[PDB]
């Protein structure tokens, strides 16, 4: 942010747009008296007008606190998010305890018995697998180092292929 | 502490631990030091390569305080991520980067008179898939002159090589026009914006659709990692974890006076201090003084 | 959760290699 | 001797060609002079003897320079 | 102990920035 | 029955659930800035987080929540950066006021989305007559800080500041803009100018005018400086410092007025040095070098030294064309001084780069006994963007502050070197530079 800024009392909004906190303000000559209201909680303020712009003098510079980093939160963000894309269709597995019982036993072949109760154990494996939330942490720094380096290049971090090109036409176009 | 030049770099920076420093070196200042001679030396191959190196220190932790927009809904967070970088470019001391690789191109083809060499030492920082296509038409043009096609500009070769690979880069899609009559300037003001105000908006689709390349990029190989270790189960995973993590912390422990070593293990029990905080209350998250 | 340290330059300008797509969806489906 | 520079000499950098290439030769031999240009140089010159050749180049002297900064960051 | 600080927790932890810093003062005495 | 900290708690209560429109989060951001809540970080964080997290938007809900981001004085690049596309998909259904303070508040945090800047450049000069000056000022704003050099909207609200009467606060904005976009336009500023003749509400118009006129470097009011000095206590010191620097660019007479800026920024860095950043202090020190005024001795010798690191810091970070430039007026220089081969002017470049006492390093600089010359390249970038081509008032400012260490500074713009077609030519405008400041050269 800039550190001049040019706003306050003066184009203001002027009431609430939500039912879950309510406001309306004065808008006197001089002064300005907030009233907002929010269920159990009740204020009402007296502000200046002077007292807006004071406000921004201050900056809040407002940052993130990260385990690792911003970047490995953001690379652990899409590994749950893929798990959650993942687990979505270890959902929709059909229940097999409702044919555990020995009236399907008996009633099978045994080689389709195998299978099926194989088929149950690679279910609980693959859900005990898909729900390990603690190992995304390093399976994100397995995507982190090599984005690193590629970010640490020689001419500049935000270049890209197509940057490139059109300065690789604007060098070339160009009378040597 | 800092060594009086690398201090000359973090101060446009907000990175946390350049700006602690450079808090630390004013915490110096004012209660009563002087400041250090900066050296008046140190010729052009060592100026530019200390700048490569001093400018790593203040590019590679500025990368890890910015998040990447995986697999979001609209292009403009890829705009973000863009705009990010292009700010931790300009606190880095590079330049906007469409000049920093036209200066890269100027440096590399220095020494090169035809225009074969240009394409071939200019091979790393161009596209192959472009790469193929100027050798291809330059084999086109120099079947026409049946002369090596000097690079120089005035020669009529490579005038309808130049007239040629204009055609060339209409067919990638982007338009030399704009670009050429944005570096080659007008006469008022108002026919240079109104050409700026198209090689801008060119500009803005060249940028976010590397980034937008580079996100789809990290989301497939995050997406081959989980899917080649959705497969094993889960001891296996534990096992190959906490060797790795293991062995890499070793590989720290190992070096006894390195300072990155130093670092790491600090950073390694800040993590432990992270996971103790969010232990205690996790109602709100972490416990931060204020 | 750490990971390597490299000290690295990248001085080419590529396309960053889009992966392949693995088939564990369709083979969780399957 | 055979002389390349990447510019046309003046008559300073003459005479100071001449009086760094005599430490080149194992007398009081009065060393001649066939001034070429070749831009390949980044400027500077190479001497070159007719039986051997002192490489004097910037071109040759970033190469090195190349080469001796990659290999000192694979041994660090 | 508990509640450290705001600048000391904004750290990006695991970035290089001094394996950079350990080659750059080691190589730069090592070549003027 | 009236209490702030227990409608606090509430908000923190409110916000922290996991579903949250648009609308609540907006009217929770408006909310705060309404109370001034700067002490608290958390709850800004954790509204910052479920604006970030939103989808749908209103009209009216995403002009609140930007008008309140802005105002409350934020930071967060990262959540007001994503904002931008909810901005850009509801542009044509904004209102003229609701896209003023959108595209203004955009612009306040410096995003990079040129399409967003394109469309609502066109949107606000195909119809103009819908908005009052202060929307176009604040376009103008959010346009100027928002990385666009756009000079056609800026024409286009020249025209209507130079029609109809305007605000102290709308001028302020406009002239701030224009000494960012880097114009002088002075047919336009003596129209701006008119405005500032009944005292103005606040001290933050008043400052940052002061630094547009310093910035662009034309003159002081003596009103705009006497409303400056009239409640300076006010002013924050990162505005201060910026305020007195434009007044003392612009060569201002009021030491008592410079005492009661300095009246605030001295306890400022009494208290704690490190909260301001470099080129602040170097600011700081600029203007304790034209005006004169006395500082503690703590502070004065701070700013010598914060000065040298500024400046060794925007040297190191050259442009690179900028470098090719001071080596060509180096080289033109010391033909000039007579070296008409090249070992000696290779011997005279490496000796014109001797150290400033206060720590610089300068790139040229000669000596001869007592007298010091130094030559100060302006490349591009320094230039003011308009016609006539002259420096910014930064060139001013370090003649004005080298001339305190015993240089006498020849300026050389740019845009009258790169014209010449030779060396000579060049050697012979840089003997009329040197020639014309210090004579005995």
């Amino acid at each position: 942010l800039t550190t001049f800024t040019f706003s306050g009392l003066q184009d203001a909004p002027v009431a609430a747009l939500s039912g879950s906190i309510k406001l309306n303000v004065a808008a006197k000559a001089g002064k300005a008296e907030v009233t907002v209201a929010a269920g159990a909680a009740k204020a009402a303020t007296q502000v200046s007008a002077a007292a807006l712009r004071k406000l921004s003098g201050s900056k809040i510079s407002l940052a993130e606190v990260a385990r690792i980093s911003v970047l490995h939160s953001s690379i652990q963000n899409y590994l749950l998010s893929l798990s959650n894309e993942r687990y979505q269709l270890l959902s929709q597995w059909p229940d097999f305890t409702t044919m555990y019982g020995k009236d399907f036993y008996y009633r099978a072949h045994p080689e389709d018995l195998k299978k099926f109760y194989d088929a149950a154990d690679e279910y609980y494996k693959l859900y005990e697998t898909v729900t390990e939330f603690d190992s995304l942490s390093a399976l994100a720094s397995q995507v982190v180092p090599n984005y690193a380096a590629r970010r640490r290049s020689t001419v500049h971090p935000a270049i890209g292929s197509t940057v490139a090109d059109g300065a690789f036409t604007n060098f070339l176009l160009s009378k040597q | 502490a800092v060594s009086k030049k690398e201090v000359l770099y973090f101060l446009s920076s907000k990175d946390a631990e350049s700006s602690t420093a450079v808090k630390s070196y004013l915490k110096s200042l004012y209660a009563g030091a002087q400041v250090e001679a900066t050296e008046t030396d140190a010729s052009e191959l060592i100026a530019q390569l200390e700048k490569k190196y001093l400018s790593a220190q203040v590019v590679e932790p500025g990368v890890h305080n910015i998040a990447l927009p995986l697999g979001e809904s609209g292009s403009a967070p890829v705009k973000r991520y863009a705009a990010e970088l292009f700010n931790l470019g300009a606190q880095a001391g590079f330049e906007c980067p469409f000049i920093e690789v036209s200066k890269k191109f100027g440096q590399e083809t220095a020494t090169s008179e035809t225009v074969k060499d240009v394409l071939n030492k200019t091979k790393s920082y161009v596209s192959a898939d472009y790469n193929a296509a100027l050798n291809e038409v330059l084999s086109s043009v120099e079947a026409e002159i049946n002369g090596p096609v000097l690079f120089d500009g005035k020669t009529e070769g490579f005038k309808k090589f130049a007239a040629k690979a204009k055609a060339v880069a209409v067919s990638r899609g982007l338009p030399a026009d704009t670009i050429l009559a944005y570096c080659a300037g007008s006469a008022n003001e108002d026919a240079a914006d109104k050409v700026s105000k198209e090689f801008f908006t060119w500009f803005e689709s060249a940028y976010t659709a590397d980034a937008a390349a580079e996100v789809k990029a990290i989301e497939a190989e995050a997406a081959s990692i989980l899917d080649r270790h959705l497969a094993k189960p889960v001891a296996q995973i534990r096992k190959e974890q906490a060797s790795a993590y293991a062995s890499l912390l070793k590989r720290a422990e190992t070096a006894k006076g390195a300072k990155w070593a130093e670092k790491y293990l600090e950073d390694v029990k800040a993590v432990q201090w992270f996971d103790a905080s969010v232990a205690e209350a996790p109602a709100s998250g972490p416990k931060v003084a204020a | 959760y750490l990971a390597p340290l490299r000290s690295d330059f990248t001085e080419e300008i590529t396309a960053p290699k889009v992966a392949s797509a693995s088939n564990l969806v369709n083979e969780w489906n399957n | 001797c055979t002389v390349i520079t990447a510019e046309p000499l003046d008559k300073l950098e003459r005479v100071e060609l001449t009086k760094k290439a005599e430490k080149f030769v194992d007398a009081g031999f009065k060393l001649v002079m066939q001034e070429k240009i070749d831009k390949k140089l980044l400027g500077g010159f190479v001497i070159e003897f007719s039986d051997r050749r002192v490489d004097m180049s910037t071109a040759k002297k970033v190469e090195e320079f190349n080469n001796f900064v990659n290999k000192l960051v694979l041994s660090i | 102990a508990d509640a450290k600080a705001l600048d000391e927790l904004r750290k990006p932890k695991f970035s290089s920035k001094y394996l950079i810093q350990h080659v750059s003062q080691k190589l730069i005495p090592a070549v003027k | 029955e009236n209490d702030v900290p227990a409608i606090l708690k509430e908000i923190d209560s409110l916000v922290s659930r996991e579903a949250v429109s648009a609308k609540e989060v907006s009217d929770a951001a408006v909310a705060l800035t309404y109370l001034q809540v700067k002490a608290n970080r958390r709850l800004w964080g954790k509204v910052l987080e479920k604006a970030g997290a939103a989808q749908d938007y209103d009209a009216a809900s995403l002009t609140n929540l930007l008008w309140a981001i802005n105002t409350g004085g934020v930071e967060h690049f990262k959540t007001v950066a994503e904002l931008a596309g909810p901005a850009v998909s509801l542009l044509p259904s904004l209102s003229p006021v609701q896209l003023s303070i959108v595209v203004e508040a955009l612009g306040g945090a410096g995003v990079k989305n040129y399409e967003l800047y394109n469309k609502a450049s066109a949107v606000v000069v195909s119809k103009i007559g819908e908005f009052k000056p202060a929307e176009i000022a604040r376009v103008l704003y959010g346009v100027a800080f928002g990385g666009v050099n756009d000079v056609a909207l800026a024409k286009a609200a020249g025209k209507v500041f130079a029609s109809t009467e305007v605000d102290s606060r709308t001028a302020a904005q406009a002239l701030y803009a224009l000494a960012k976009l880097g114009r002088a336009d002075k047919a336009t500023v003596d129209a701006l100018l008119k405005s500032f003749k009944k005292g103005t509400e606040s001290a933050s118009d008043a400052a940052a005018a002061s630094f547009a006129l310093g910035s662009l470097s034309f003159k002081a009011e003596k009103a705009i400086v006497d409303a400056l000095k009239a409640s300076a206590g006010d002013l924050a010191p990162a505005q201060a410092v910026e305020a007195a620097y434009g007044l003392a660019l612009s060569g201002a007479t009021d030491a008592e007025a410079f005492k009661a800026l300095f009246g605030v920024v001295a306890p400022a860095i009494e208290k704690a040095p490190d909260a301001l950043e470099v080129s602040s202090l170097a600011q700081l020190h600029v203007a304790s070098t034209i005006s004169g005024a006395k500082l503690p001795a703590a502070v004065g010798s701070f700013v010598a030294k914060a000065f040298g690191l500024a400046a060794d810091a925007a040297r190191l970070k050259r442009s690179s064309a900028e470098s090719a430039l001071v080596a060509d007026v180096a080289a033109a220089t010391a033909v000039a001084f007579g070296a008409q081969y090249r070992p000696e002017v290779a011997s005279a470049v490496a000796s014109y780069v001797k150290t400033a006492p206060d720590g610089s390093v300068l790139d040229i600089a000669i000596t001869k006994g007592d007298a010091k010359v130094l030559v100060q390249a302006v490349p591009s970038s320094l230039l003011t963007s308009t016609t006539p081509a002259k420096p910014l008032g930064h060139v001013a400012a370090y003649s004005k502050v080298r001339e305190a260490q015993g240089y006498a500074v020849a300026v050389v713009p740019a845009n009258e070197f790169e014209a010449l077609p030779d060396q000579k030519a060049k050697a012979q405008y840089v003997l009329a530079a040197i020639k014309k400041v210090a004579p005995s050269f």
